[PDB]
């Protein structure tokens, strides 16, 4: 679902646009990852997890 | 839905055959001054041989 930019005034004379981020926006493969990679964006540790 | 590959919904294929349209009012406009100057040539036939 890209966003199809209009630029020309003929066919095809366009431009293709892709974006993503939220709170799941950390490291990634193919998707995020589990234990770390989004939570790393998303829970972000230091609750009690570094001492 | 989707944005130039589907022939009925995509972009290209409908702008394509808007300029369709336009090509053969414009051509269907193209005939009819022809046909305006073959009268004009004509009325002077006629001017001339009715002379």
């Amino acid at each position: 679902k890209n966003l199809v930019f209009q630029i020309g005034a003929n066919a095809t004379q366009q431009i293709s646009v892709n974006i993503e981020d939220m709170g799941a926006d950390a490291l990634g493969i193919k998707e995020a990852d589990g234990s770390i990679a989004a939570l790393h964006s998303v829970n972000d540790l230091d609750v009690t997890k570094f001492a | 839905d989707n944005a130039a590959d589907c022939a009925d919904i995509g972009f290209d294929a409908q702008l394509k055959v808007v300029d369709e349209a336009i090509y053969q009012v414009s051509s269907q406009r193209a005939k009819l001054g022809a046909v305006q100057n073959r009268l004009e040539h004509t009325i002077n036939n006629l001017s001339a041989s009715g002379e």
